[PDB]
RNA sequence: UUUUUU
């Protein structure tokens, strides 16, 4: 029950820690909510490498716990209130393309959990969803390609 | 055309499937896949929960079928299709089933015949069995015997008959023994015979458990037969093992409806806490029965509950998942499906009620009304009238509300105090007195108390005696606890009297120990029509400013001020126009007055801008009358602002523009002051501003001969008005004094009796004055200008 | 607009409607909770089993006539069957991210091998209905015990 | 899983004033594409949209208000205007020149609809009539009467024999053209509707009122099949695609959606107006919208087929 | 298509199944997309996917493996692949016997120990075709840094035919010898430029190594101008009107505008720190030759064939995973292929750019010339 | 200190 109790815009930037593929680190000016979802995914993550490596599988915790790196996490949550790009941009050091890439391999894993939620039963989860996927692809990051138009 | 039917794509098929209809007529293979092709889109249309359009498409199968059938009568298949289009009809509420079966079908071909739902049935028995008798083949056997089935249940849910069924259930048992040895490898034949097996007729769980199990068995991914053993343990007081089943089931499938049911259904009796999202859940895969009747249950029992509003239960599941509509319309389908359970109908009529779609709770309650005719519980009955009866008075036709509520035993609150709100509504006001004084009899809750007192001051002050309500509503103050309604009403009685004394103090106790009230800008408007009856008229307008200051927000505000700067001391225009545009703009659904409010001030300011486009009085006026055209406020500013703009042109000296509307605005007006329920003050002082202002501009755009019709026609239409008289002087001497030419004593003093006639009017006084000028009498015209100054001062 | 005091005068003194005493809530209504689990029993049907194929002459194909035949891959389905003669499948659908779908054959593997020659068409068993009847279902540790229908 | 959607032309300024109503015509049998749009002005301009981009053609004018609706034919080259001008002068859309004028009042005329077959041109009046009449042929022959309010949306089945009334405070009427007899009055939402639009094939009635919701009604029926709701403020205007799977309406809170009958929901948002957006429409063989906006501005957008 | 069946073509990259996609559907009909978030008419009859999605609809039935007759394999070498060798894997497992399979491939050594596990896990012949004598060889030159205002010498080291000589690699020591950070490196890029501008072999495809080197050397060149007048209208008018869709906050923003920048004198960058909508631009602007001077990476060197007229490489080293390694054979080749154009010069010149140290020659033999690779089986197991 | 796909 971890996600299913916190605003959908929470969701979004707390899933962005799957995806980014940047060097990662934690936060300041991070609301408590936020600061305690990522600690509780990190022990979800401890439980996962725990039952991997005390079955008979060679992965330690600690490298399969350090896939997961946050430090998009604030940068997408001020990206899915309606703040533009430009600011974003600014916020912190890494390069502009590998933003744009992070939040296009996010909404389109928001969009299969909403399609997964109404599979095990939570449409709650599906009109969370549903929700934190469609105000998340609106400007430049989502701009169609030229070689197909 | 076959390979689309394949994918799908029904009506390209069936277009195709015409077309070669239409060039050759005996084509038989055509004929089957029309046949078929409807069959599918009928039940399409059965698996949401449209049962018209099935039976539409049903009886358009059946006349392919026999149409194909008077051709080759020799193959079996297209008895077997016919079979099966007349017993998908199951379940579709008859007095809905009425099937245009005509000919071959009936034995001998006579014309055409329409057939109820129970001979349907038969006929589709009938079909399965002569297909049968030239091709013996499994699959017609395990047909026919649902078939057998479907008619035993029909039978016995309409209550028609019992133990007279008996051979019917035996020979449907026959038929699927039958099928399921002629070929015992198949999950179909064991799962039918397992179901079928457990009907309440029969009641042979062991077998059906039997059945199941070796259904299971033969083909190991089957949905269906675990959760139809899900299905009989959970009967049978099972819990455990009944959940495990359907976990399992659902584990094999996760989009099959009936094991998420189930689920719900464990979960309900267990007493869980998601059990509602579950129900969520199951209305939003599809429309089944049970997960409807429970969806709208638990949203209805959530509602009753008053300690919610602050949850996050209440909040997010009612507010953000709009679970109130998507109830309203769970129900409805519900209903046209069952149509003759009645808790159903009360929480359609809830829901509705609570959407403000008052003429369908109406039905919906009139419906349980005719349900529950006879029953041995007569308490619902008489809740129910007491709920019809109140809608029924909600909107109009009072006289029917009041002999619903006649019919009916008038001892307890509810019921008094709504038949005492019809009678007032009605008129009577001494019946509804004498109902509310009774309803005081028996009462507790004081805050009922206080009500009903306030209640009986509005109704007696209505009557007159204004005295004992007044008296009344201090007897309601020394009770324990005021409740803001009672002193809020004192308020407006004491307005209503030109006395300021009685108000100022009632507003002081509102104000002093009330806080829990939550309008915020009723309380500023009896302020300020307080300071009104006293004439200050300048405090007016700086308390209105001290309401907004104290609150910022509140689009309401705003507007308000907006219009008491309108009204009351129209020399802040610039602030007022301000003020209009600022509640504009801080919502969308407060557009029409605070539009209607800014248009008057930029008209009242005059022509003070950049000569500016867009920003023009003319544009936020015809803005408005696009947001809101059913008032006459805003006709009557566009009249207004097409004359002023006329000035404007005029001053300019470039062109008059937008020269005749004033005919059409004034039919518009007239039409929309019709439909004003009542204030009727201010409709006549809007209607006659209107007809004077046509007037004018009729005379001024030169079409002298319309505004003279205009005025015989409203003089021959009522008694003579001292008003309307001036304007027909004024069309009349417009040609006259024109050109110059002198004029006769008669006339002139005619004229001035006239502008006696109607006094206490700045304009035409000085009207006048421009006629003694335009003669030439000039002391005279003085003397005219000094009366006209004089009144204005005064 | 109308002046304040008369706008007053209509907004309370009109009528009792708006008091507090005649609103939707005020009531306190109830309903009775009632379950129908006997509903939940889906039964299906079974498929047609002919066709009525085409005829075409030995010799440059022609249709002499059409003439009706068993079809021989019904109770085939898509989600239990890994061939390319089972139905096509539920409908348009989404092209991949599928689960409860059965991929066709992977093309080293053709696994179908068997004869079960009875073939008849009076293949009646002779099942026992009432004799000894299993009660375990697959997996689990006990079914019910229901007393015997004479 | 989405298809690509996205704007292929701007227009930065299209009119002086707000854009109050769009109407697109595909008339001639070949592919002419042609926009007709109405502002808060006498500008009546007729766009073409020839192979990439809008290019002003006519910007007749015989009006002296703003504009409340427009419509395009079909069959002929001819086009229809009211405004608060009270007048419904209909023009030629070849050489950009009016062909006629008709005095009606807000009384008398409202909203534009022309016939199926081009021929009829109804309108909505205020005291709750639906009057038809005559292009090129005169006025007034006949008028529906629903004893209701204010009647603001009209609209006609493609097919014919349907015409459907919304009206203030919310009830729907739907007629039969054959006999001109009241079929049924639903009650649909409980505030003004201002826009309503049938299927093609003429089986789904799809309403659009101000509090939000988007009821799909059933005709033949009384029937409802579901309500939409995803908008965040007034519904405005609802256009059906020419197949029958999608439809689009755009709201009072700066938002062009895009949904589909069968599954009830939102596939794409177009977020790209700056203020209220009063019109949408189809083209053709639909593939491409167009959205008139309060702010001046044309959008075009790319819906694949 | 003359037979009405169905043909997927599958490619790995994201990028490169974009204009491949495009020349499919300009060089006949009907030609569908499917990838990630594209999703493109899925109902013709050329269907164009990354490998994930075809095996991703294997498992599934999906229903379009019921009409297919080809699977064109277009880079099958990615099986060496230490993450995504066992995607090819499980496809070449689970497809059907009646789907006919081409595999591309770039001239790997054990040729014939592949097909044949790929003819024996089906029960088909496969044909093995290998080819060698590519069109316009390539000349592998060396360039040192000297007189760099405007002289410019190059140092030959490799042919067209293969000989290396080691005499060119003994006047660039001694001269290295005789001879005894940003600031240089300037000198050597206007001096590269120099030398390159006095002649037609202008459209240059510099490779730098690192992503801020990459727009940094672009940043520190800063006058180039190589470009005519109506050559700056095309240019402007074509990046206008393919910029001016979208909204305005948009369209001013610090990379748009310093790109813009760049590319009005004729230069461009293309790492991969820049948005999409950057990347798409510059290779559609430099493959109509209206961009001069192209400051590209290897992601311009994997996704597409586009033969430019000169490739000038920058370093020996790039850190891949925590090695600092040097370019393997089998990476330089690719690269170095893509030197010469076809017909519209003799041959095509590679300018390996030693600066630091001596180059030493020894590792510049395995690295400019060295079988390729095996091919090897990354097979492993996932959830 | 480069690169990549559901």
């Amino acid at each position: 029950n971890a996600l299913s109790t916190l605003r959908p815009e929470e969701i979004a930037a707390l899933l962005s820690g799957l995806v980014c593929q940047s060097p990662g680190d934690a936060g300041d000016q991070l609301p408590n909510t936020l600061k305690q979802g990522i600690e509780r995914v990190r022990a979800v993550a401890k439980r996962i490498g725990e039952v991997q490596v005390a079955c008979g599988l060679n992965q330690t915790v600690e490298e399969f716990v350090g896939e997961l790196n946050f430090g998009l996490v604030e940068v997408v949550y001020e990206w899915a209130r309606g703040m533009p790009f430009s600011e974003l941009a600014g916020l912190s050091g890494t390069p502009e393309g590998l933003v744009v890439r992070c939040i296009q391999r996010l909404a389109e894993m928001c969009r299969s959990l909403r399609g997964a939620a109404r599979l095990v039963g939570e449409p709650v989860l599906g009109a969370k969803m549903e929700t934190a996927a469609t105000l998340l692809r609106r400007d430049i990051v989502f701009a169609a390609s030229l070689y197909t138009q | 055309a076959a390979i689309q039917q394949i994918l799908g794509k029904y009506k390209e098929a069936v277009a195709q499937y015409q077309m070669i209809i239409k060039k050759k007529e005996d084509y038989v293979p055509a004929l089957k896949g029309l046949g078929e092709c409807h069959l599918m889109m009928a039940k399409a249309a059965l698996v949401d929960y449209l049962d018209g359009k099935a039976v539409d498409y049903i009886e358009k199968a059946l006349e392919y079928f026999t149409c194909a059938l008077q051709h080759r009568a020799d193959v079996s298949c297209l008895w077997k299709l016919a079979g099966d289009a007349c017993t998908c009809l199951y379940a579709v509420a008859p007095s809905k089933v009425n099937v245009h079966v005509l000919g071959v079908l009936l034995g001998q071909k006579e014309g055409k015949q329409v057939l109820k739902k129970n001979e349907l049935l038969h006929l589709g028995g009938r079909c399965y069995g002569r297909a049968l008798k030239l091709m013996s083949t499994s699959n017609t056997w395990c047909d026919l015997g649902i078939n057998y089935y479907r008619q035993a249940q029909h039978l016995a849910e309409t209550g028609s008959n019992m133990n007279d069924l008996k051979e019917l259930l035996e020979k449907s048992l026959h038929c699927l023994k039958k099928a399921v040895r002629l070929d015992s490898n198949n999950h179909l034949y064991w799962n039918a015979l397992g179901v079928v097996a457990c009907y309440s007729g029969i009641g042979n769980y062991a077998l059906a458990q039997h059945c199941f199990i070796k259904s299971i068995q033969s083909e190991q991914i089957n949905a269906v037969a675990w959760t139809n053993l899900g299905v009989l343990y959970l009967t049978n007081e099972n819990i455990e093992q009944a959940h495990e089943a359907f976990k399992m089931a659902q584990s094999l499938d996760p989009s099959y409806l009936m094991c998420w049911i189930g689920q719900a259904l464990i979960a309900e009796a267990v007493g869980s806490y998601d059990t509602m999202d579950l129900f969520r859940h199951t209305t939003e895969l599809n429309m089944h029965t049970e997960g409807a009747l429970g969806y709208a249950y638990w949203v209805c029992t959530t509602l009753q509950d008053k300690s919610n509003r602050e949850t996050e239960l209440y909040q997010y599941n009612i507010l953000q998942m709009n679970a109130i509509p998507a109830a309203q319309v769970i129900l409805n389908k519900y209903v046209e499906r069952i149509q003759n359970y009645a808790p159903a109908f009360t929480m359609l009529g809830y829901l509705n009620e609570h959407l403000q779609l008052k003429k369908e709770a109406a039905n919906a309650y009139q419906r349980a009304i005719l349900l529950l005719q006879t029953a041995e519980d007569q308490d619902t009955y008489n809740v129910a009238i007491r709920n019809y009866g109140r809608l029924l008075c909600s909107t109009g036709e009072y006289d029917k509300a009041i002999q619903a509520f006649k019919s009916t035993p008038l001892e307890v609150l509810e019921d008094i105090i709504g038949f005492a709100l019809a009678l007032f509504m009605k008129g009577l006001y001494k019946e509804s007195s004498k109902a509310y004084e009774r309803a005081l009899s028996i009462v507790e809750s004081e805050q009922d108390k206080a009500h009903i007192l306030t209640a009986l001051a509005i109704t007696e002050y209505k009557q007159g005696k204004t005295d004992v309500a007044k008296t009344l509503l201090f007897k309601c103050s020394i009770l324990k606890e005021p409740t803001t309604e009672s002193l809020q009403a004192l308020c407006a009685l004491g307005l209503a009297m030109q006395d300021a004394t009685l108000s100022k103090a009632a507003l002081n106790e509102l104000l002093k120990h009330i806080k829990h009230k939550d309008s915020n800008y009723q309380r500023c408007l009896l302020t300020s029509a307080i300071y009104a009856l006293q004439g200050r008229s300048v405090a007016v307008q700086k308390q209105i400013s001290k309401a907004v200051h104290s609150n910022p927000g509140d689009p309401a505000l705003w507007s308000l001020l907006s219009r008491v700067v309108a009204q009351y001391a129209q020399r802040n225009a610039k602030g007022g126009v301000v003020a209009g545009n600022v509640a504009h703009i801080l919502d969308s659904n407060h557009g029409k007055k605070a539009l209607l409010y800014t248009a008057v001030n930029q008209l009242a300011m005059g022509s003070s801008s950049a000569e500016d486009e867009k920003n023009t009085a003319l544009k936020t006026i015809q803005k408005a009358a696009l947001l809101s055209p059913g008032d006459p406020a805003i006709w009557a500013g566009l009249m207004a602002a097409c004359h002023a703009d006329d000035k404007l042109a005029l001053v300019n000296n470039t062109q008059p523009k937008r020269i005749d509307l004033y005919l059409a605005l004034l039919s518009a007006v007239s039409a929309s002051i019709k439909d004003e329920k009542f204030f009727e003050n201010y409709n006549q002082s809007l209607e006659k501003w209107s007809l004077s202002q046509a007037v004018t501009g009729l005379i001024d755009t030169g079409r002298i001969s319309e505004a003279e019709t205009l005025c015989t026609k409203n003089l021959k239409s009522n008694p003579d008005q001292p008003a309307v008289i001036l304007l027909l002087r004024q069309v009349q001497c417009k040609p006259l004094l024109e050109s110059q030419k002198p004029l006769p004593d008669a006339v002139l003093e005619e004229l001035q009796k006239t502008v006696m006639s109607n006094s206490t009017s700045v304009p035409a006084w000085q009207w006048l004055a421009h006629v003694y000028q335009s003669q030439g009498m000039m002391r005279a015209a003085e003397m005219c200008y000094r009366k006209s100054l004089q009144l204005a001062s005064q | 607009a109308p002046d304040l005091q008369q706008e007053a005068e209509q907004l309370f003194l009109s009528s009792p409607a708006w008091l507090p005493l005649h609103g939707v809530e005020h009531s306190a209504r109830k309903w009775q909770r009632k379950t129908d689990p006997w509903s939940l029993l889906a039964v299906l049907g079974a498929p047609v089993p002919s066709d009525l194929q085409a005829q075409r002459h030995p010799t440059t194909g022609q249709i002499l006539g059409y003439k009706e035949v068993l079809l021989e891959n019904t109770n085939l389905s898509a989600t239990t069957s890994l061939s390319l003669r089972r139905p096509p499948g539920p409908a348009s659908q989404s092209l991949w991210g599928n689960p409860t779908q059965y991929p066709f054959w992977p093309g080293g593997m053709d696994e179908p091998t068997i004869t079960d020659l009875n073939t008849r068409e009076e293949a009646e068993e002779e099942i026992d209905f009432e004799k000894d009847l299993l009660t375990i279902p697959p997996g689990f540790k006990k079914g019910m015990d229901f007393a015997p229908k004479d | 899983m989405t298809n690509q959607y996205g704007i292929l032309f701007k227009q930065e300024q299209a009119h002086d004033d707000a854009i109050w109503s769009v109407a697109w015509g595909t008339n001639k049998k070949e592919n002419s594409e042609t926009v007709v749009t109405g502002s808060l002005d006498d500008l009546v301009k007729v766009w073409k949209w020839r192979d990439e981009r809008l290019d002003l053609q006519w910007s007749l004018e015989g009006h002296q208000l703003g504009v409340v609706s427009v419509d395009i034919s079909h069959t002929l080259p001819i086009a229809a205007s009211s405004s608060l001008d009270a007048h419904i002068r209909l023009w030629d859309l070849e050489n950009g020149k009016q062909i006629k004028s008709i005095d009606a009042g807000p009384v008398d005329a409202w909203t534009l609809a022309f016939s199926p077959d081009s021929q009829y041109l109804a309108t909505g009046t205020h005291v709750g009539k639906v009057n038809i009449f005559g292009v090129e042929s005169g006025k007034k022959e006949y008028s529906l009467d629903t004893r209701g309010k204010f009647i603001l949306s009209i609209a006609y089945s493609p097919d014919g024999k349907y015409l459907a009334s919304g009206a203030i405070d919310g009830i729907i009427n739907i007629f039969d053209i054959a006999t001109g007899k009241l079929l049924h009055t639903l009650e649909g939402h409980a505030m003004p509707i201002r826009s309503l639009t049938f299927s093609p094939d003429s089986q789904l009635l799809v309403t659009a009122s101000d509090d939000g919701y988007i009821k799909i009604y059933d005709v033949q029926h009384a029937n409802l099949a579901g309500t939409l709701s995803g908008h965040a403020s007034w519904v405005l205007n609802v256009a059906f695609c020419p197949d029958d799977t999608h439809f689009v309406s755009s709201s009072s809170d700066k938002s062009v959606k895009v949904w589909d009958v069968g599954t009830r929901t939102c596939v794409h948002t177009f977020f790209d107006h700056q203020d209220q957006v009063w019109g949408v429409k189809y083209n053709g063989n639909g593939s491409k919208i167009v959205s008139v906006g309060d702010d001046q501005e044309i959008h075009i957008y790319d819906c694949p087929i | 298509q003359k037979h009405m069946t169905r043909t997927i073509y599958t490619s790995p990259i994201k990028a490169l199944s974009n204009q491949k996609f495009r020349d499919f559907r300009n060089t006949f009909g009907d030609v569908g997309l499917l990838t990630g978030d594209v999703q493109l008419h899925p109902e013709a009859s050329c269907l164009i996917m990354t490998t994930e999605i075809l095996r991703s609809m294997l498992y599934s039935g999906s229903d379009v493996i019921r009409d297919l007759e080809w699977v064109i394999f277009d880079e099958v070498h990615y099986i060496n692949d230490v993450e995504r060798g066992v995607v090819w894997e499980e496809v070449l497992i689970m497809l059907p016997d009646h789907v006919s399979i081409i595999l591309l491939s770039a001239t790997v050594p054990n040729a014939l120990e592949f097909a044949d596990w790929i003819g024996r896990l089906k029960r088909r012949q496969i044909y093995v075709i290998s080819t060698v004598t590519r069109p316009v060889p390539l000349e592998h030159y060396l360039f040192t840094g000297n007189s760099s205002k405007t002289q410019g010498e190059l140092f030959l080291l490799l042919d067209s035919r293969g000989a290396f000589h080691t005499k060119g690699y003994y006047a660039a020591v001694e001269a290295k010898k005789e001879r005894m950070g940003p600031a240089q490196d300037r000198g050597v890029y206007l001096s590269l430029l120099a030398s390159l501008r006095t002649r037609a072999q202008l459209p240059v495809v510099v490779f730098t190594f690192s992503r801020g080197r990459c727009d940094e050397q672009a940043s520190g060149l800063t006058s180039l101008d190589l470009t005519t007048s109506s050559e700056k209208s095309e240019i402007h008018l074509f990046l206008q009107r393919c910029l001016a869709r979208l909204r305005g906050s948009d369209r001013q923003l610090p990379q748009v505008l310093h790109m813009s920048e760049l590319l009005n004198r004729g230069l461009g960058v293309h790492h991969s720190g820049i948005l999409p909508i950057l990347k798409e631009i510059v290779e559609m602007l430099f493959s109509r030759g209206l961009v001069k001077v192209l400051f590209a990476t290897e992601t311009f060197a994997m996704g597409v064939n586009m033969p430019a007229r000169t490739v000038v490489f920058d370093s020996m080293r790039k850190h891949d995973g925590s090695t600092f390694r040097d370019l393997l054979p089998g990476e330089y080749v690719q690269m170095a292929g893509r030197a010469g154009r076809r017909g519209l010069d003799p041959t095509g010149t590679v300018i390996l750019l030693c600066k630091g140290r001596v180059p030493e020659m020894a590792d510049l033999h395995r690295m400019m010339m060295g079988k390729p690779s095996q091919l090897q089986s990354q097979f492993r197991l996932t959830y």
